[PDB]
């Protein structure tokens, strides 16, 4: 058992890189329709207003 | 969401133009062929028809 489980551990930690760089390949193909700038304006606008309704 | 909505909609324009001057092809097309039909028909029946009978 104790060992099925360090192999457990491995194993999804082996599961997390996986997603890590799958997203990493992932948003950084479709990048060209999100821009750092435009999303930093947006936080921005929606931050100083943000509770006021 | 916000640029996507921009290149689709770009995408629609263009292909909506497209199909415009599609749409003239045909319509064109269907002048054409019923205006040959008139030219003959009137043609061979105005061989028949001619003036001096």
């Amino acid at each position: 058992i104790s060992a099925l489980m360090d192999k457990f551990e491995h194993q999804f930690e082996t599961l997390d890189v996986q997603t890590q760089q799958m997203e990493d390949t992932m948003s950084s193909t479709t990048t060209l329709t999100t821009p750092q700038n435009q999303v930093d304006m947006l936080l921005q606008e929606m931050a100083d207003e943000a509770g006021l309704d | 969401q916000k640029n996507q909505a921009v290149n689709f909609l770009r995408m629609s324009a263009r292909v909506d133009a497209v199909a415009a001057r599609v749409q003239t092809a045909v319509t064109m097309g269907k002048v054409t062929k019923s205006m040959a039909g008139v030219v003959k028909s009137m043609d061979a029946t105005l061989k028949t028809m001619n003036l001096e009978k």
